[PDB]
C-alpha cells in the first residue's frame, strides 16, 4: 505495496515513498 | 545417464515467441519431511536423468529478462510453497486476522528446474557476458532450466549461479535510477550466519564474511560499475529508509526469519585499517514480519533451540542507484531488493519460452 | 501398453513365481518409480510395490519388487489360492509419456487338471429366418485352463465375419464357459452344406457341425 | 563444412613418431572432434573424442590435440597392428562429416617386382574370351606402371588391376593387371608383352610370351 | 483412512460430454498430486491425466489430449475430469487416485465410476427357441440394451441343469445372451418347457416355447 | 556390453529401396542413439543420418535428403535406415553407430553390404594361370556376382606364398579376381596344387594347375 501508507511513513523521515514489491522503500 | 547430451542443428525449424504454462522438476525425496521436498514431490515431476541441449548454430534470437513469463510462474509456485509450508500463526491480510497452525518445520531449499510441455521449447542464451536483454549469438535449446533454489531474500542474492566470465550488471534501464540493478558475480563469497545455542537473548544472531575475500569482490563490482557511469567515483551507502525487510539483509534460515545489518559490507574505506579480517554483521531473528507473498503482516512461532546455522554463497547483489546527482563526480548505490521476482530473474534471465510449428 | 508383461503366469501352491515387466531405457531404465498393482475381479487396483521394491504397510512380505536394466520383476513367494488375480506394473516415463502401465498379468494357481469343454452348437431357428436373419449359438462350458480359440467354418473354408465371441468367465463349478455367435443371412445359411464351431483348448479340437 | 587429411599415404616404419592432422574448411567449433582407426575388413573403431580424451579400451600410443581448425592425430611409437587407415569427424557444426582418411603404410627398403606373366587358359578360349594375367609380386613402394603391348601396339581400356593389402611379414605389395580381349583378336596377334615401370628397375622390365608357346 | 468417491459417470453418446468428481477425505487433499486412471471393461490400465498439488500444472495422455482436462478445487477437497467429445474407445471405468508423488505410483484408488460411450438405444430382445436334436435345449436372447436380463424356466420351477450363459456385447453396441437347460431324450414332446425372459430396462417380456 | 548387430547383406536393382535394421543389446537405446554411416568399397567413410532430440526430427546429409528415412522401435530396441531410388554407387557397407554424450560413435555394428546392381546372381568360371619361366602359378576366378568369393589352396595346406587379390568390378557388372601362389621351381608334378573357390550362391569349384 500500500503506497499511500508508505509515502506517509517515509514523509515522517523527510523522504518520498516507493513500493519494493510488497514492502515500503524510502527515497 | 551422465548429465547432458549435446547436439547441433541447422536451418530448421521455425519458432515464434509465446507464453505457456511451465511445470517444474526436482530431485525431491518423497521420504523427506523437509518442506521443499514435501512440496516438490507433489508439485514437480522427477528430473530426467538424460537432459538434452541443442546448439542452434548460426542463429541470433533476442532475449529480455525484464519481460519473461517464466518469472511470473516461479513466483506463483514459490508462493504456493510458502502458503503450504510456512503457515504463520497469525496473518493480517485481506481486512482479516487469519489464525492457522504454525508448527516448526524442517526448512532448506532444494533446486527446482522449469520445463516446457509438448509443442514448446526453452531457448538459452550462452553469450558469456550477456547482460540480459537484446541479441544472443550463441543460442541453444533445452528441455528444462538449470537447478534453481527458490531462495527468498533481499539485498544479497544467495546460493544462485555465478556469472561465468566477468561481473555483469543487469537493469531494465540503467540510466533510470528507480529501476533495480542486479549484480551477477563471477566469484562467490560465503556468508556464515548463526544463532548460537546459549542455554539469554534467543533472537541475537550474526553473520561472518571473510572481509578479505569480500572487499576484493566489491572493488571489482565498483570497477565494473565505473564502466557504466563513465569512470565516476562509485560510492556505497546504507539504505536511506523503509521496511526492515529491505533496510536489512532479510532471508530465511532453517525456518527462522533473519534480519541482518549490511552497513559493514559496503565500506568504501576498504575499496587499509581493519577491513582485511572478519566482517561480523549484527542479526536479529524476528517473529512478526511483513510478507513478501502478498501485502500484510504475519507472526511465526519463537525460534527453535540449539545452534541455527546457514552458510550461503553470495552469488549476487541487488542495488538501487540514487540519481539527481547527475550532476556530480559521484554515483551512489544502496542495498535494495524487495521484489522477489527480481530473484527469479537473477536465474531465469538466460531462458526464454518459444513455440514450435 | 509401452511396458510388456506376460499375458498369464501360473504356479503351484506354496511355490514362488516371478512376473516380469519390460520397458524402454527412457522409463524403467531411467527411473526408480516402478509400481505394482493387484486387481481381483470388480475391485479397485491395490498397490503392492512402489518405488521398485518398497512395500506399503499391511502388504504381505511375500511380495517384493526388483529391477535390472529396463526390466522390473514382481515376485510372490508362498503362493496362495487368494493371490489368483490380475497384476499391472507401471513406471514414470518422462514429462510427455508421464505414466505407462503394463498389459497386465493374469496369475492363476494350479491344482485342478486339464479338461476339454463340453461344446453345444445350435443352428438358426425358423422363427428367426421368418424375420429374415440367422445367428448360430455355439455354447462352450466346463473347461480348464480358461482360454479357448474358436474357429468357424463354412462348408470347408473358414469365416471371419459375423463372429461375436466372449472372453471366458468362470463358473460356480470353478471352470470356464464362453460363447460364440456367427451372424449370416438365411441366404448364406442355405448356400452351404454345413457350418462348424471348432474349439481349440490346449492342443485339442472339439468340433460340432450343423446343417439344414 | 569440409575436412581433409594430408597426406593420403603416410609411409613410416615402426616406432617412428611423426604424425598426421585434420584440417577444417570453415572451422569446426568447440573442441568437438573425434577420430577412428579402420583396418582392412573391419568396422571403424573409436580412438579419441572431444579432442584428446581416449576411449575406454585404448592403451596410450594414440595421443591427439587441436582446437581451432588444425587437430593433430598424434602418433609417437607405432606397432604391428597400428598400420591402418585413420578417419576423422567433427561433431560440432551443420551436417556430420568425415575426412577422406590417411593410410599409414609400413616403410621398407625398395624392392623391384618379380614380374610373372600368364597366357590365357585353353579352357577359356573355348568360350571366346581371352584373359592375360601379369603378376607383379612382392614389391615396394606401391606405385607401379604396367603397359600392355600386343605386337608392340600399346593397349588402353581393356586392362583392370588390383593390389594386395600390404603383406605383414615382408611389408610388400603385389599387383594383377588382367588384360582381357576377344579370342578373335587374340589369335590375330602373336607376341604379348607386359612392360613394367617401377623404381627398383634401371630399365623397365618386359615379360613376354608368344601364342602357344 | 483415505477415501475417494468418484461420481458423475453414466451413459452418454459419441461427441457427448460428462464431468466426473472425486470426493477426497481423510488426508490433506491440497498437498498430494492426484490422477485419473481408467480401465476399459476387460482391458488393462491406462493413465488418463494427473494434476500437481497446487493445480497449476496438469498432464494428460495423447490419446486423451485436448478433450479431457483435469482440474481441482482444493477448497472443496474435490478432483474433476471434464470429458468432452467422447468416443466409443473412451468407454471405461474411471478411477480417481492419490499419488505418492507427481508421476509416481498411486497408493489409494477409489472404486471408480463407469462411463459408457455408446450411440445406442433401449430395446427389448429378439426371443428365439434353440431346439433339441442325452439331448440339450436352450433359448436365444438377441439384441437388447442395456444389461441386465432376468430369465427363468417353467415359472422358475425347473433348474435340474440350467446354465444361463454370460452376455455378449456385439460390434454394434447391443447385448445378446443365450440360455440352456439339460434334459434326457425321453421328455421330448410329452413335457412342456418355457423360458420366460424379461427386460425391465424396457418392460419387454416374452414367455416363449422351445420344442423339437 | 553395448553391442549392435545389423541385418544381412542384400542385393537391389537400381531405382529401388533398401531397409537395413540394427538391433542394440545390453545398454541404453532411444531413437537418438543410432547414427548411420556408410562406406563404398575402399572409399572413405560417409555420414548419413541421425535423430535430433527435443525437436525431434531426422537430420540427414544433403546428398540423401529426399531419398532417406530413419526410424527407431524403442521396445524392440531396433533402428532402421531406408534409402530409396538406389543408384549403382549406393553400393556400400552400411554401418549403424551409437551416438554417445557428444556425437562421436563408440559402438559400431558389424556392417551390411548393400550391393545395388542390375546384374543377376551367377557362379564364377575358374581358369588356370600356369607356370613356365621360384615359379609362380594361380587361379583366375572370372564373372561372378555378387561379392564375396573364398579361395583356398589344397584345402588349406598352402598359405605361405599366396596372394588372393581383391575383386575388381568389370564393366559387365560382374566381379573377377585372381589367386596366385609362389612355389619352388622344381615341384611341378611331384607336388600337386589345386584351388578351392566358394561362391554363395551356390558354388564350389575345385580346379587344378599342371604345367
Ligand atoms: C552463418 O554464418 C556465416 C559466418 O560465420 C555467414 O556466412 C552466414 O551469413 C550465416 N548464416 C545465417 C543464416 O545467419
Ligand atoms: C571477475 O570479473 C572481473 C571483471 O569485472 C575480472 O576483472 C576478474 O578477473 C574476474 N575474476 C574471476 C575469478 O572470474
Ligand atoms: C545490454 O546490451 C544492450 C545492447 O546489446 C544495451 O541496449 C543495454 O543497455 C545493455 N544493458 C546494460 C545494463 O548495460
Ligand atoms: C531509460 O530511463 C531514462 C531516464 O529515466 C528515460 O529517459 C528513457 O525513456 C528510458 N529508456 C527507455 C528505452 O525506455
Ligand atoms: C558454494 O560453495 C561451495 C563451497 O565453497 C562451492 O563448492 C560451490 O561451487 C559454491 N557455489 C557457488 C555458486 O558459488
Ligand atoms: C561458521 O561460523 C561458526 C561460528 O563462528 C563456526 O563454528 C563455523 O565453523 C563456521 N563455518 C564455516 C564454514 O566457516
Ligand atoms: C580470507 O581469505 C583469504 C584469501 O582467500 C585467506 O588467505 C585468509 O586466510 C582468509 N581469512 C580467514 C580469517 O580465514
Ligand atoms: C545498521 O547499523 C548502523 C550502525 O549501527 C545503524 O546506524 C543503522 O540504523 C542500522 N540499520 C538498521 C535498519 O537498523
Ligand atoms: C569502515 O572501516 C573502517 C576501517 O576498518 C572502520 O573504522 C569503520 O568503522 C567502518 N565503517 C563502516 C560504516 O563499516
Ligand atoms: C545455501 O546452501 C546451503 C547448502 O545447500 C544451505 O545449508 C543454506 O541454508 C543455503 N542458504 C539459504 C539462505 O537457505
Ligand atoms: C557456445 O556455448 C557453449 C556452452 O558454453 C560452448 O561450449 C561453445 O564453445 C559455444 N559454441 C558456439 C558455436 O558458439
Ligand atoms: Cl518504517
Amino acid at each position: 505495496x500500500n503506497l499511500h501508507f508508505c509515502q506517509l511513513r517515509c514523509k515522517s523521515l523527510g523522504l518520498l515513498g516507493r513500493c519494493a514489491x510488497t514492502y515500503c522503500a524510502c527515497v | 545417464s551422465d548429465n547432458l547430451w549435446v547436439t547441433v542443428y541447422y536451418g530448421v525449424p521455425v519458432w515464434k515467441d509465446a507464453d505457456t504454462t511451465l511445470f517444474c522438476a526436482s530431485d525431491a525425496k518423497a521420504h523427506e519431511t523437509e518442506v521443499h521436498n514435501v512440496w516438490a514431490t507433489h508439485a514437480c515431476v522427477p528430473t530426467d536423468p538424460n537432459p538434452q541441449e541443442i546448439h542452434l548454430e548460426n542463429v541470433t534470437e533476442n532475449f529480455n529478462m525484464w519481460k519473461n513469463n517464466m518469472v511470473e510462474q516461479m513466483q506463483e509456485d514459490v508462493i504456493s510453497l510458502w502458503d503450504q509450508s510456512l503457515q504463520p500463526c497469525v496473518k493480517l491480510t485481506g481486512g482479516s486476522v487469519i489464525k492457522q497452525a504454525c508448527p516448526k518445520i524442517s526448512f532448506d531449499p532444494i533446486p527446482i528446474h522449469y520445463c516446457t510441455p509438448a509443442g514448446y521449447v526453452i531457448l538459452k542464451c550462452n553469450d558469456k557476458n550477456f547482460n540480459g536483454t537484446g541479441p544472443c549469438k550463441n543460442v541453444s535449446s533445452v528441455q528444462c532450466t538449470h537447478g534453481i533454489k527458490p531462495v527468498v531474500s533481499t539485498q544479497l542474492l544467495l546460493n544462485g549461479s555465478l556469472a561465468e566470465e566477468e561481473i555483469i550488471i543487469r537493469s531494465e534501464n540503467l540510466t533510470n535510477n528507480a529501476k533495480t540493478i542486479i549484480v551477477h558475480l563471477n566469484k562467490s563469497v560465503e556468508i556464515n550466519c548463526t544463532r548460537p545455542s546459549n542455554g539469554g537473548d534467543i533472537r541475537k544472531a550474526y553473520c561472518e564474511i571473510n572481509g578479505t575475500k569480500w572487499n576484493k569482490v566489491l572493488k571489482q563490482v565498483t570497477e565494473k560499475l565505473k564502466e557504466h557511469f563513465n569512470n565516476k567515483t562509485i560510492i556505497f551507502q546504507p539504505p536511506s529508509g523503509g521496511d526492515l525487510e529491505i533496510t536489512m539483509h532479510s532471508f530465511n534460515c532453517r525456518g527462522e526469519f533473519f534480519y541482518c545489518n549490511t552497513t559493514q559490507l559496503f565500506n568504501n574505506t576498504c575499496i587499509m585499517k581493519g577491513c582485511n579480517g572478519t566482517i561480523t554483521l549484527p542479526c536479529k531473528i524476528k517473529q512478526i514480519i511483513n510478507m513478501w507473498q502478498g501485502t500484510g503482516q504475519a507472526m511465526y512461532a519463537p525460534p527453535i533451540d540449539g545452534k541455527i546455522n546457514c552458510v550461503s554463497n553470495i552469488t549476487g547483489i541487488l542495488l538501487t542507484r540514487d540519481g539527481g546527482a547527475n550532476n556530480t563526480s559521484n554515483e551512489t548505490f544502496r542495498p535494495g531488493g524487495g521484489n522477489i521476482k527480481d530473484n527469479w530473474r537473477s536465474e531465469l534471465y538466460k531462458y526464454k519460452v518459444v513455440q514450435i510449428e | 501398453s509401452a511396458l510388456t508383461q506376460p499375458a498369464s503366469v501360473s504356479g503351484s501352491p506354496g511355490q514362488s513365481i516371478t512376473i516380469s515387466c519390460t520397458g524402454t531405457s527412457s522409463d524403467v531404465g531411467s527411473y526408480n518409480f516402478v509400481s505394482w498393482y493387484q486387481q481381483h475381479p470388480g475391485k479397485a487396483p491395490k498397490l503392492m510395490i512402489y518405488e521398485v521394491s518398497e512395500r506399503p504397510s499391511g502388504i504381505s512380505n511375500r511380495f517384493s519388487g526388483s529391477k535390472s536394466g529396463n526390466t522390473a520383476s514382481l515376485t510372490i513367494s508362498g503362493l496362495q489360492a487368494e493371490d489368483e488375480a490380475d497384476y499391472y506394473c507401471s513406471s514414470y516415463a518422462g514429462s510427455t509419456t508421464f505414466r505407462v502401465f503394463g498389459g497386465g498379468t493374469k496369475l492363476t494357481v494350479r491344482g485342478q487338471p486339464k479338461a476339454a469343454p463340453s461344446v453345444t452348437l445350435f443352428p438358426p431357428s425358423s422363427e428367426e429366418l421368418q424375420a429374415n436373419k440367422a445367428t448360430l449359438v455355439c455354447l462352450i462350458s466346463d473347461f480348464y485352463p480358461g482360454a479357448v480359440t474358436v474357429a468357424w467354418k463354412a462348408d470347408s473354408s473358414p469365416v471371419k465375419a459375423g463372429v461375436e465371441t466372449t472372453t471366458p468367465s468362470k463358473q460356480s463349478n470353478n471352470k470356464y464357459a464362453a460363447s460364440s455367435y456367427l451372424s449370416l443371412t438365411p441366404e448364406q445359411w442355405k448356400s452351404h452344406r454345413s457350418y462348424s464351431c471348432q474349439v481349440t483348448h490346449e492342443g485339442s479340437t472339439v468340433e460340432k457341425t450343423v446343417a439344414p | 563444412i569440409v575436412l581433409t587429411q594430408s597426406p593420403g599415404t603416410l609411409s613410416m616404419s615402426p616406432g617412428e613418431r611423426a604424425t598426421l592432422s585434420c584440417r577444417a574448411s570453415r572451422t569446426v567449433s568447440s573442441s568437438n572432434l573425434a577420430w577412428y582407426q579402420q583396418k582392412p575388413g573391419q568396422a571403424p573403431r573409436l580412438l579419441i573424442y572431444d579432442v584428446s580424451s581416449r576411449a575406454t579400451g585404448i592403451p596410450d600410443r594414440f595421443s591427439g590435440r587441436g582446437s581451432g581448425t588444425d587437430f593433430t592425430l598424434t602418433i609417437s611409437r607405432l606397432e604391428p597392428e597400428d598400420f591402418a587407415v585413420y578417419y576423422c569427424q567433427q561433431y560440432g557444426t551443420s551436417p556430420l562429416t568425415f575426412g577422406g582418411g590417411t593410410k599409414v603404410e609400413i616403410k621398407r627398403t625398395v624392392a623391384a617386382p618379380s614380374v610373372f606373366i600368364f597366357p590365357p587358359s585353353d579352357e577359356q578360349l573355348k568360350s571366346g574370351t581371352a584373359s592375360v594375367v601379369c603378376l607383379l609380386n612382392n614389391f615396394y613402394p606401391r606405385e607401379a606402371k604396367v603397359q600392355w603391348k600386343v605386337d608392340n601396339a600399346l593397349q588402353s581400356g581393356n586392362s583392370q588391376e588390383s593390389v594386395t593389402e600390404q603383406d605383414s611379414k615382408d611389408s610388400t605389395y603385389s599387383l594383377s593387371s588382367t588384360l582381357t580381349l576377344s579370342k578373335a583378336d587374340y589369335e590375330k596377334h602373336k607376341v604379348y608383352a607386359c612392360e613394367v615401370t617401377h623404381q627398383g628397375l634401371s630399365s623397365p622390365v618386359t615379360k613376354s610370351f608368344n601364342r602357344g608357346e | 483412512e483415505v477415501q475417494l468417491v468418484e461420481s458423475g459417470g453414466g451413459l452418454v453418446q459419441p461427441g457427448g460430454s460428462l464431468r466426473l468428481s472425486c470426493a477426497a477425505s481423510g488426508f490433506t487433499f491440497s498437498t498430494y498430486a492426484m490422477s485419473w486412471v481408467r480401465q476399459a471393461p476387460g482391458k488393462g490400465l491406462e493413465w488418463v491425466s494427473s494434476i500437481n498439488n497446487s493445480g497449476r500444472n496438469t498432464f494428460s495422455a495423447d490419446s486423451v489430449k485436448g478433450r479431457f482436462t483435469i482440474s481441482r478445487d482444493n477448497s472443496k477437497n474435490t478432483l474433476f475430469l471434464v470429458m468432452n467429445s467422447l468416443r466409443a474407445e473412451d468407454t471405461a471405468v474411471y478411477y480417481c487416485a492419490k499419488d505418492l508423488r507427481l508421476g509416481g505410483g498411486s497408493d489409494y484408488w477409489g472404486q471408480g465410476t463407469l462411463v459408457t460411450v455408446s450411440s445406442a438405444s433401449t430395446k427389448g430382445p429378439s426371443v428365439f427357441p434353440l431346439a433339441p436334436s442325452t439331448a440339450a435345449l436352450g433359448c436365444l436372447v438377441k439384441d437388447y440394451f442395456p444389461e441386465p436380463v432376468t430369465v427363468s424356466w417353467n415359472s422358475g420351477a425347473l433348474t435340474s441343469g440350467v446354465h444361463t450363459f454370460p452376455a455378449v456385447l456385439q460390434s454394434s453396441g447391443l447385448y445378446s445372451l443365450s440360455s440352456v437347460v439339460t434334459v434326457p431324450s425321453s421328455s421330448l414332446g410329452t413335457q412342456t418347457y418355457i423360458c420366460n425372459v424379461n427386460h425391465k430396462p424396457s418392460n419387454t417380456k416374452v414367455d416363449k416355447r422351445v420344442e423339437p
